[PDB]
Parts: structure tokens; C-alpha cells; sequence
């Protein structure tokens, strides 16, 4: 006279904070690009 | 009474018929389950089943049966006609000869017969719509297939391909200038009008306007689907100056042989800082022939123009549009073939773009949908060219198409047609 | 539809299947006793791939268990998820091969073989639309090594269209536990080579650098070597039974890796792997998993990856994901490692999504590549083979059984023209 | 008010008749010692019974069925054990001596003082049944009683009653693996005897069961009692019809108008399946499809008979369980375009089916699994000629130089007997071998 890893640790704990999706898919999080709206105005075309 | 049939085949086409099918029943307020909550524009692409919901004139095609699946499985299962989304079992795999030749004629019956039953009910049929991605072998197959026998089937009408040709650097498959060669080769011969619609310029197009660094297919079918519904409101929207898709063939084919040409929009713009600016003609329809917004990978600064014919829709009124054209027309960047004094085809609808919630772009009264035919597409060509020549010197993989019926000169001729075509090109090109 | 049947022989094809059902069960979250209770929609709509149905509404895999020696399958059905297996599948002999290829290929091969072949065409003709075959098998060992590939030649004689996957176990020179390896390698690299739609090599030395380096565990085990090559064997597929952006079978890797008909020998690798420490200083991020992809101690063979040039390569990516970077990625590691990749095939990688990613996994890729450095495997063999052939030793045993020299004579010279003929590429300019 | 009357000859007939009595009384539901366990009430409006047992008026219910033997071992044995109180204990009819595996023993000795009890019995039996269907007999032929008395009681029947169907599941001897020596003889004698007698016969020898036990249970070391299992099963499958509902029920008179194009050519084989033990069970397909495949490969006969060797005339089979009519005749026209069973040319359409409703019962204890289908399938065919002729065979070669001859002909009987049944063999097979040719 090997602990949890076993051959499991490919995949293993992994709160769930990690396991949603990156942090954007097709959508900008810059605050100079960000797609929301204007919180008063949200539906009125605007152009000129 | 003005009626248009859509063909989606292919991983790509039923990707992008999937995102121009959202915009469309949102765009004249059907619900997804094909009802209508609460003038008889739908006519175009629906038909009324005689009491309640409506069907989409439109047919689903594919030999891999998972992308029909998870549209069966998906929320628009009530809208669709179930045996209209005709499946196969195995997919071509990205061999033309398998898609052509070996299971591709033991569906086209099926097809044939369901384009039957569609057109049987129309009684102003206009033209047909399709959708395929070229650099796929089942894609290409079928869409060979489909053309040719249809226009054996039906002759003078007017037939629209929307084809994804590969980037000139990124490109997902390894043999897939193979199959766009033959493809082109079948559709030359058989299509009335060919867009380019390569994916690496919407992928540059979403990053520098919408700062997109990520993007994902979605995105791309969805800015597909907006230039579709922006062509295609002259006929169902009531406008100063409407133009039919039979007014295609009669404004922008010089010669039989040109009738590939390439998209523009304006303006493809986010939701927060647009907002600062008038988006005024001028500007939107610069934007609309600045060179990097083009939809394909083509610099239109290496060559001549033939012809540019432009829709807008919204509030824009025509002596604007005059104005404009005056300053594209003398502004030295951009000039024009010789034997072409007036090249621009202009019409107007009074009907804005409609925006899909949750989507990238944002509501604006303007809007412009430009289809320019150019003598400098000939580049996709040559590198086409050239990248088949330099596998083809070895006879890689030819085997493999070789043992599925293929016969050994079937390339040679598609090369030989490939030369013919950039020599026209060139020809046409040149000064009197 | 498009399924496929799975049928293994020898101990080390058994023990590799008995840990890629687990892993394929675990997946699609069944029992031992194989009632279903998964949790998605998606574990039950293309259980068909790898699942039959019974009466009960119990699942039983479509695997056939195929050796000369009763002990390596009386051990794996006292195991767990041993229950599954359909018990008429197991055929078996009574006296064994010995490491011996010619009694594994020549005498009770023939004999044996014939109900096995009833079996596999009966499961067969079962499924509606078959796609191919997928087979384990080690080339060290005298009767895997025989009777497999006399099974393949059988195969190939009833189906000639349907694509057949193996995996195999080479050895390794340097841990070596057969001293008559090089004999039943080279025989059967022989007949595999011509027959085979794809084989697929891998090394026990690389996978015990593999677990020793990058897992960074004390005591490797051939479980966790199993556990790893199951999930080697289960991303290939997962494409198949799972949407994706651009789905990609089996033909459609076949289509896009083989450019010759006889270079259809593939190196493979699995991405990521790390520590049980260091699991939450890493990032999932693409530029990550490409370049552990792309790392050379990464991969499945002790084959140096940066010793050749890659005729062409592919990757499985698991996971909801940009198309746009993964593409954007894939077209800066090929431009900067542009002299490790022959220059004449442009752009040789292909790249395919796939939204589903594995049981607890972020996101994970598989990468499957054909290169000209496999070539070093075949040479040290064939090395080996040479020296203990020009002195006849351990030769009567297989002249005793019907063979004779003229048939190693012609291996030998196979063999030395496939690798003649392999490197001719790599040296090749446009 | 229909019932068929159940008649047991001799040893194998009385050990066949525990088992499919058993088998009866598990299905019917009613307890071993006679007794309904009550909760079968509220007007009960089905006599599901009355086709196997009678009422008492009270509780328990008595079946139709008599039970003959010479030797008192087996029947005191059946009047000692768990069933002492469910047979009537006169009609357990038992003699007194053996018949010593001789024909003439059972035949014209000691078969007389036997036989008027036991038409008196049939007799008292008929009386109270109103809607008689007809008789099951179950005999073995290379036994002196069974052979003898068998015959002796099919002859007084034929004149008795007449036009009334009796069917014959008699067990004749297999062709290398057999009890006795003398079987020969009183089998062509019985044979003799039952041609002019019996509207059918069902072949029922026992290696042919040893094998199926051996294929497909997987068990090496059977008994009496798993055939006798099987044979029971074969019987209540048949016999369901006129007690359970189904799509397309069939009466035993489907037999003799369906199943037999001549009146000489009676004979036929029977088969059974699916035959799955419990292990083996939850791992099988066992669709309509595959158990009928299964059921027409020569290796599941009941009989020592290749079909490939002989032509088909007429299949009877009936299914019970969920099964479906569709599929019954998809997987008919699957059979009939398979190449190696091929029929006779006068005979285009050679197949009746039968549709029942109640699933097959499980017995605790035995070896078949509880399934939820089942088929039983009836086939008449010219190559059985074969069992006759080696028959024939094992007969004069012996029969050349006059042994045993003695046995026979001091206890009365007279000599010329063997001539004429020879006779009679040579012109039934003369009949088989000329139906098969083409027209
Ligand atoms: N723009 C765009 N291109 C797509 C899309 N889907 C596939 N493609 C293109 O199609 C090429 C490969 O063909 P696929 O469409 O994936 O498959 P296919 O056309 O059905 O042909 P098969 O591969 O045989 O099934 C890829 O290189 C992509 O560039 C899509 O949704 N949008
Ligand atoms: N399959 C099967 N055959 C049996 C069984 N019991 C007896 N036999 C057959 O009966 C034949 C011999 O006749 P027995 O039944 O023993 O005796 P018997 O018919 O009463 O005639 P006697 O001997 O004169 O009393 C054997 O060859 C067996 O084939 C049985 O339980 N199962
Ligand atoms: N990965 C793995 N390889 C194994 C295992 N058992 C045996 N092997 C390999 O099998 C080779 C020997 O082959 P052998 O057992 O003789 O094959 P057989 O003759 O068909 O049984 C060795 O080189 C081992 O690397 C296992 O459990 N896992
Ligand atoms: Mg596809
Ligand atoms: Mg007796």
C-alpha cells in the first residue's frame, strides 16, 4: 500500500451561470450599439 | 390573381425559406397557425383554403430528413402542407453525381407532380422563386434537375434562382467547386436571372453597420429574407411606379447569355444610433452604392456597369430620386458602359419595411432594394476557375464521381463553358 | 432513419464497446434495463440510430459480440449496462485463436464465421434504410485481427455500396505486451487497406501520454483509455442523431476527407480536456478548442502531426456557437500554419455544427484529419516485420496452418507500396 | 350449447389429458378442486365453459371427457392426486390387466367386457349435451391398449353416431428413437383401423418436440411433461375459436370441408409458435411477420417431415391475440411469393385463417413466456408419404421372417390381417404419390 476523476471530469460540477450561452449570439452588448430601445418611446418610426 | 410558386431545396434553401416564411405571414398579419385575427394583397402568396386559415404557396424538398423534421416539430407545423414538405431518406452528401443522376430522379416525379397541383389552382402565375445552395451536392442536384425539367415542362416562364455561391476564401466543404461548377454549368442554360448571394459579405455587412462580432445563420436569412420582401412588395403594395418580375427580363438582360447580377440594401442599421440621423435619400441611397455594402464579394470599382434597377419603398418622393440619380450619375467613381446612356431603372412603393421582433434591424420610413448587373462579376468566375484547375490537374476525388455515373469529360465541357462565359464578359466589356 | 449496426470482436473491440454503449446510454439517458427516462424531447427522436425497439417498449442495441473465447463476453455481461446486449447475439467458439492469424483467419475462422454472418444479415435486412457498419478491433491480436477483417471481406462481397467506419487498435514499438504483433498487423493492414471504407488508428502509448500530460491523473486505467476513445467514437456521430447548422454524415465525411481511393487511414482527436484543478481557471471559448484541437500531444497517435503535411482535416463542433468565428478561426490557423498544409488542395478543412453539446459539456469539437505523418506507423512496422521475418523466426506456426510464404511475401510488398505510394504526395507541388 | 366430448385412450392419452386439463381449467379460471372462486357473478351472461365443463348447479363445475386404461397405476394415480376432486370418479374408467403392448390383447381378448361401459358412459355423457360439435380422441398407436381399444371404440362410434366429426391427435412412434419393437405391427393395424374412421389425423411424434425443446428453450434434460405442455397448447389455440370472440371465427367443422380435398387423404402436420422461454423474451421482436415466417420452416413441425420434399395442399391457421388482419394477409402473400414452399397446382387458394381475441395463458411453472400473440397453424402436404413408407419398411423387413407372429396368433387373432394391411398401406401411398403429379 484518484479522487472524483475518474475519466468523468470531461464533464463535471459546471454551475449553470457557465452553461448559459457565451455571452451574446447576434446582438451587441456595446452601449454605443445596443439594439434596446428607448424605454418611454418604444413604438413610433423614427426618421424625418 | 398575381401569383408567384417558391422551390426551397437544400440545407441553405430551406434555411432561408424558413426566414423569409416569419417575415412574410408577419408582414401581412397572419398568425402561425395560418389564421388571420381581423385589401386581398396574400393573394401573391397565400391561397384562401375556402374557409378560415391560408396556405402558403410554396413547396419544402430535401434527401436528409432532419432540417423537414424540425420544421414538422417546430411552431409553423399548423401552417405548412405536410405532404407538401416532401423528404427523402439519404442525403447526396455533397456529390452532384448522387443528387443527379442516382437518387435525385426518384423525387423529382413527386416534385413534379406537387408543382402540378400548385399551378393547376393559380390562374395568373407569374413566375417561379428558387432557393438552393450551390456549394451542396443535394442543393445542386435537385436544382439542376428542377430547372431542366420545368423548363421543359412550362417553357416561357420566368424563373428566378437565388444562389449561394462560396466565399473566396471561407468556405465550409472541401470539394464544393466542383458541384458550383457543374451547377453552373446545368443553370446557365436554364435560368432567366441568377443572384449572388455569397455569405463572407453579409458576414462584413453585419459587423461594420449592426457591430455584430458573432453572428449566426439567422441573422444572414433574415437580411435574405428583407431584399426578397423588398423585390417583391411592387405586386402586392400599390405604388406610383410598380414593376412586375416579368419587367425583369425586359430591363436588365442585355444579352441572353449576362443574366447573373448581385444585390444591395439600404439601410441595414441598428437600433439605438441610427437614431440620431435623417436617413435621408441621398445618403441612404449612397450607402446603397457604396461598394463594401455589396452583397457579394465583387469590387464594382473593377469594372463597368450594365444596368442597376432600384426599388424603394416608404415615403420617398420621385424628384428625390431624380436628385439623387443626377449625383450617382455625375459623380466620376461610378461610370457607365458606353452603349448604355440611362441604366437606371427606378420604382416606387409607398409601403415601409416591416420589422421582425426581436430581430437586428430597426423601423424606418426609407428604405432601398438595388440589383446591378456589372461587367466585374467575371472574378468569382476566374477564381472558380482556378481553384478547380488546380485540383483537377491531379484528378482528385474525381473518382469518386466517376463511380456514381458520372463520365470522365463532363467536366472538360463545363470548363469550356466557364472560358466561353468570362470571354463574353470581357467582350462585352470592352469600347466601341 | 440512416442508422447503422454495431458488431465487435476480441477482447479489446468488446471491452471499447462495452464503455461506448455506456457512454451512448448515458446520453441518451437509459437504464441498465432499457426503459427510457430522459428529460429532452431531443434524447428520444433519432434513438433509432443506434437503438432497436422490443415489445414491453423496452430498447436493445443493434450489437453483435463475436469471439473464440468465452471468457472476455461471460465478463462483460456481469457488468454494468451489460444487461442491454440481446443474448442470442453472442456467438462464441470453444477453443480460441492464441494470437495466431492463421487459426484466427484460416481454420476456425471459416468454420465459425458463418452464423455470425446469418446474424449480421438478418439485422441487416431488418433496419428500413441502412447506412453502414462501425467495428472495433485491435490489429495486435491474432483473432480480432484475423476474423474482423475475413468479416469485412465478407461484407464487402454482400454490400458493396454501404460505407464501413473501423476502429483500430495498432501497436505501438514501444509498448508492446505481443512479441508476434508485426506478423498479424501486417496481415491484416493487408486486406483491410483494400476493403475498408474507413479505418481509423489509434495508439495506447499516445493515449497513456494523453492522460499522463494534459488529464494529469496518477494512475491510468484501461477504463478511462476506453472512456476517452468512447467518446472519440460518439462525437463522430452525434451529427447524425442531433440537429445542427450543417449536418454532416458519415458519406459526408467520407466525401470530404478520402481524395484517393486507398488513403483512407484517419488520425483522431477530442477536445477539451483538462485537469480536475484547473477545470474553472480554463474558458470555453473557439480559439481555446482549436488550438488544443490542433496541438500536437492532443491527438489520438504517436504520429507526429508537424512531421508531414495535412492532405485534409475535419472538425465536429458541439454546442450552440457563432458560425462566423469558428469560420473566421479555422481560416487563421490555416494561414498561418500554411507550410504544414499541401498547397495544392485549397482550403482543405471542413468545419460542421452541430446544438447539441455533450451531457454536462459546454462545448466540445472532434477533430478527424488525414495526413501524411501516419506514415511513420506503417515504417516501423513493416521494420519490425523485415528483421523477424529474415531469419524465419516464429514462422512454422503459420506455414502449419495452410499458409505459406508467397502470402507474406505479398503483404509485405503491399504494404511497402502503400507507404511508397503515400509519401509520393507529400513531397507533390502544383 | 356447443361442447365437444374429450376421449383419452391409454397411457400417453391419460398423461396428455393432465396437461391439457390443467391448461383448461387454468384458463377458465376455475380452481383445481372444482370450485369457481365466486366474483364471476352479475348475471353472468357467457357460458365461456359449457365447450369443456358442465355445471353441477351449484358451485362446482365436471368436464367432458372419459379417461380409459388396463392398468389401474396411472388412473388410481389421477384418483389420488390434486385433481381427486374434480373428475367424476366413474367415468376414470380402469381395467384390470395390461394389454401388454399386443394388439390383440386390446383388440379381441379383453377389450369387450371394456368397451360397453364405456359407450354407455359416451352415451350418458351425449345425453345431457345439447349441441355435441364432435369428438377429440387422444391415443398412442405403439401401444397394445391404446392401439386396440382406440380402434375398437373409433368402429363402435362409427356406428353409433355417424356423420358425427372425430378428430384424431394420436402419437405414432419416431422414426430412430423408440420404446418398444413390436410398434410396428399394431401400428399399421391401428392405422388399418383408423384410415376408414377418422376424418382427421394429427401427427404427433416426440423427437420432433425433443429438438424444438432443445432449439429454443434451450433445455437438455426434457420430460413427458413438457411435450404433453406443448400439445396441450396446440389444442386450446385450436379449440378457442368456438369460446372466444374474434374477426373471423372458425368451427371445428372447418376441418373436414377445408382442410382434407379427399376422403382418403386425412392426414396432416402440425406446428406452434412462437416457442420463447422468459429470458429471452424482452429481447425480440416477435411481430406478426416473424412468427409467421418462423411457423412455416421445416424445423418447427411437429412432425418427422420435411416439407421441401412435398407439396402443400391446404393450411388452416389461426391466430389469437391483437393481431391484425392486414397483417395476416401481407405476411401470406410475403409466404406465397418466398420460392421454397411451393403448392399443388389444382389448389390456387390454399390458406383459411382464424382471428381470436383472447391472448394465449401462461402456466406457472413451464417454460413459454406470457406474449401477446400467437399462431397455430394446420398443414396438409404429400410428403408425409415418407413416415409411411419407412413405417412400411421396418414392418416387412422383420415381418419376412414371421417374428413374434406367434404373440398374435394364439390369442385369436387371425394371420391374414398383415396381408391386407400391407395391402392397404401400399394403396394409400399408391393414392399420395399420385395426387402429386402436374396436371
Ligand atoms: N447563406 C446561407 N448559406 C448556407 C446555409 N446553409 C448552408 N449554406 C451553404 O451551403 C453550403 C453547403 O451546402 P448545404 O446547404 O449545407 O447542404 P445542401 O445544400 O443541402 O447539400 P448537402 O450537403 O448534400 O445536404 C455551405 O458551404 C454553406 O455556405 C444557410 O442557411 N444560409
Ligand atoms: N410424447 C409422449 N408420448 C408418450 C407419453 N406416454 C406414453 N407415450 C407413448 O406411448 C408409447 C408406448 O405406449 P404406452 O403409452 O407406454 O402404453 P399404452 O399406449 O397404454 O399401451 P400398453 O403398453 O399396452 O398399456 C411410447 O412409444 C410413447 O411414445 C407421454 O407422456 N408423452
Ligand atoms: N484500449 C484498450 N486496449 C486494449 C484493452 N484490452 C486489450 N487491449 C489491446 O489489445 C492488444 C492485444 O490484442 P489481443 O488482446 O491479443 O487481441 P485479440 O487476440 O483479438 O484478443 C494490446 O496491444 C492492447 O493494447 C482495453 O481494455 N482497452
Ligand atoms: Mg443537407
Ligand atoms: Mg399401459
Amino acid at each position: 500500500a484518484d479522487e472524483w476523476n475518474a475519466g468523468k471530469c470531461i464533464s463535471g460540477e459546471a454551475t449553470l451561470k457557465e452553461v448559459q450561452t457565451d455571452k451574446d449570439l447576434g446582438k451587441t452588448n456595446r452601449f454605443g450599439f445596443r439594439n434596446i430601445t428607448k424605454d418611454g418611446d418604444e413604438n413610433r418610426v423614427f426618421g424625418v | 390573381m398575381r401569383e408567384v410558386i417558391s422551390i426551397h431545396v437544400g440545407q441553405g434553401g430551406i434555411q432561408v425559406g424558413n426566414a423569409c416564411w416569419e417575415l412574410f405571414c408577419l408582414e401581412h398579419g397572419i398568425q402561425p397557425d395560418g389564421q388571420m385575427p381581423s385589401d386581398d394583397a396574400f393573394n401573391t402568396f397565400f391561397s384562401e383554403t375556402g374557409a378560415g386559415k391560408h396556405v402558403p404557396r410554396a413547396v419544402f424538398l430535401d434527401l436528409e430528413p432532419t432540417v423537414i423534421d424540425e420544421v414538422r416539430t417546430g411552431t409553423y407545423r399548423q401552417l405548412f402542407h405536410p405532404e407538401q414538405l416532401i423528404s427523402g431518406k439519404e442525403d447526396a452528401a455533397n456529390n452532384f453525381a448522387r443528387g443527379h443522376y442516382t437518387i435525385g430522379k426518384e423525387i423529382v416525379d413527386l416534385c413534379l407532380d406537387r408543382i402540378r397541383k400548385l399551378a393547376d389552382n393559380c390562374t395568373g402565375l407569374q413566375g417561379f422563386l428558387v432557393f438552393n445552395s450551390v456549394g451542396g451536392g443535394t442543393g445542386s442536384g435537385l436544382g439542376s434537375l428542377l430547372l431542366e425539367r420545368l423548363s421543359v415542362d412550362y417553357g416561357k416562364k420566368s424563373k428566378l434562382g437565388f444562389t449561394i455561391y462560396p466565399s473566396p476564401q471561407v468556405s465550409t466543404a472541401v470539394v464544393e467547386p466542383y458541384n458550383s461548377i457543374l451547377s453552373t454549368h446545368s443553370l446557365l442554360e436554364h435560368t432567366d436571372v441568377a443572384v449572388m448571394l455569397d455569405n463572407e459579405a453579409i458576414y462584413d455587412i453585419c459587423r461594420r453597420n449592426l457591430d455584430i462580432e458573432r453572428p449566426t445563420y439567422t441573422n444572414l436569412n433574415r437580411l435574405i429574407a428583407q431584399v426578397i420582401s423588398s423585390l417583391t412588395a411592387s405586386l402586392r403594395f400599390d405604388g406610383a411606379l410598380n414593376v412586375d418580375i416579368t419587367e425583369f427580363q425586359t430591363n436588365l438582360v442585355p444579352y441572353p447569355r449576362i443574366h447573373f447580377m448581385l444585390s444591395s440594401y439600404a439601410p441595414i442599421i441598428s437600433a439605438e444610433k441610427a437614431y440620431h440621423e435623417q436617413l435621408s435619400v441621398a445618403e441612404i441611397t449612397n450607402s446603397a452604392f457604396e461598394p463594401a455594402n455589396m452583397m457579394a464579394k465583387c469590387d464594382p470599382r473593377h469594372g463597368k456597369y450594365m444596368a442597376c434597377s432600384m426599388m424603394y419603398r416608404g415615403d420617398v418622393v420621385p424628384k428625390d430620386v431624380n436628385a439623387s440619380i443626377a449625383t450617382i450619375k455625375t459623380k466620376r467613381t461610378i461610370q457607365f458602359v458606353d452603349w448604355c446612356p440611362t441604366g437606371f431603372k427606378v420604382g416606387i412603393n409607398y409601403q415601409p419595411p416591416t420589422v421582425v421582433p426581436g430581430g437586428d434591424l430597426a423601423k424606418v420610413m426609407r428604405a432601398v432594394c438595388m440589383i446591378s448587373n456589372s461587367t466585374a462579376i467575371a472574378e468569382v468566375f476566374s477564381r472558380l476557375d482556378h481553384k478547380f484547375d488546380l485540383m483537377y490537374a491531379k484528378r482528385a476525388f474525381v473518382h469518386w464521381y466517376v463511380g456514381e455515373g458520372m463520365e470522365e469529360g463532363e467536366f472538360s465541357e463545363a470548363r469550356e463553358d466557364l472560358a466561353a462565359l468570362e470571354k463574353d464578359y470581357e467582350e462585352v466589356g470592352i469600347e466601341t | 432513419m440512416r442508422e447503422i449496426v454495431h458488431i465487435q470482436g476480441g477482447q479489446c473491440g468488446n471491452q471499447i464497446g462495452a464503455k461506448f454503449w455506456e457512454v451512448i446510454s448515458d446520453e441518451h439517458g437509459i437504464d441498465p434495463t432499457g426503459t427510457y427516462h430522459g428529460d429532452s424531447d431531443l434524447q428520444l427522436e433519432r434513438i433509432n440510430v443506434y437503438y432497436n425497439e422490443a415489445t414491453g417498449g423496452r430498447y436493445v442495441p443493434r450489437a453483435i459480440l463475436m469471439d473464440l473465447e468465452p471468457g472476455t463476453m461471460d465478463s462483460v455481461r456481469a457488468g454494468p449496462f451489460g444487461q442491454l446486449f440481446r443474448p442470442d447475439n453472442f456467438v462464441f467458439g470453444q477453443t480460441g485463436a492464441g494470437n495466431n492469424w492463421a487459426k484466427g483467419h484460416y481454420t476456425e475462422g471459416a468454420e465459425l464465421i458463418d452464423s455470425v454472418l446469418d446474424v449480421v444479415r438478418k439485422e441487416a435486412e431488418g433496419c428500413d434504410c441502412l447506412q453502414g457498419f462501425q467495428i472495433t478491433h485491435s490489429l495486435g491480436g491474432g483473432t480480432g485481427s484475423g476474423m474482423g477483417t475475413l468479416l469485412i471481406s465478407k461484407v464487402r462481397e454482400e454490400y458493396p455500396d454501404r460505407i464501413m467506419e473501423t476502429f483500430s487498435v495498432v501497436p505501438s514499438p514501444k509498448v508492446s505486451d505481443t512479441v508476434v504483433e508485426p506478423y498479424n498487423a501486417t496481415l491484416s493492414v493487408h486486406q483491410l487497406v483494400e476493403n475498408a471504407d474507413e479505418c481509423m488508428v489509434i495508439d495506447n502509448e499516445a493515449l497513456y501520454d494523453i492522460c499522463f500530460r494534459t488529464l494529469k491523473l496518477t494512475t491510468p486505467t484501461y477504463g478511462d483509455l476506453n472512456h476517452l476513445v468512447s467518446a472519440a467514437m460518439s462525437g463522430v456521430t452525434c451529427c447524425l442523431r442531433f440537429p445542427g447548422q450543417l449536418n454532416s454524415d458519415l458519406r459526408k465525411l467520407a466525401v470530404n476527407l478520402i481524395p484517393f481511393p486507398r488513403l483512407h487511414f484517419f488520425m483522431i482527436g477530442f477536445a477539451p480536456l483538462t485537469s480536475r484543478g484547473s477545470q474553472q481557471y480554463r474558458a470555453l471559448t473557439v480559439p481555446e478548442l482549436t488550438q488544443q484541437m490542433f496541438d500536437a500531444k492532443n491527438m489520438m497517435c504517436a504520429a507526429d502531426p508537424r512531421h508531414g503535411r495535412y492532405l485534409t482535416a475535419s472538425a465536429l463542433f458541439r454546442g450552440r456557437m457563432s458560425t462566423k468565428e469558428v469560420d473566421e478561426q479555422m481560416l487563421n490557423v490555416q494561414n498561418k500554419n500554411s507550410s504544414y498544409f499541401v498547397e495544392w488542395i485549397p482550403n482543405n478543412i471542413k468545419s460542421s455544427i452541430c446544438d447539441i453539446p455533450p451531457k454536462g459539456l459546454k462545448m466540445a469539437v472532434t477533430f478527424v484529419g488525414n495526413s501524411t505523418a501516419i506514415q511513420e506507423m506503417f515504417k516501423r512496422v513493416a521494420e519490425q516485420f523485415t528483421a523477424m521475418f529474415r531469419r524465419k523466426a516464429f514462422l512454422h506456426w503459420y506455414t502449419g496452418e495452410g499458409m505459406d510464404e508467397m502470402e507474406f511475401t505479398e503483404a509485405e510488398s503491399n504494404m511497402n507500396d502503400l507507404v511508397s505510394e503515400y509519401q509520393q504526395y507529400q513531397d507533390a507541388t502544383a
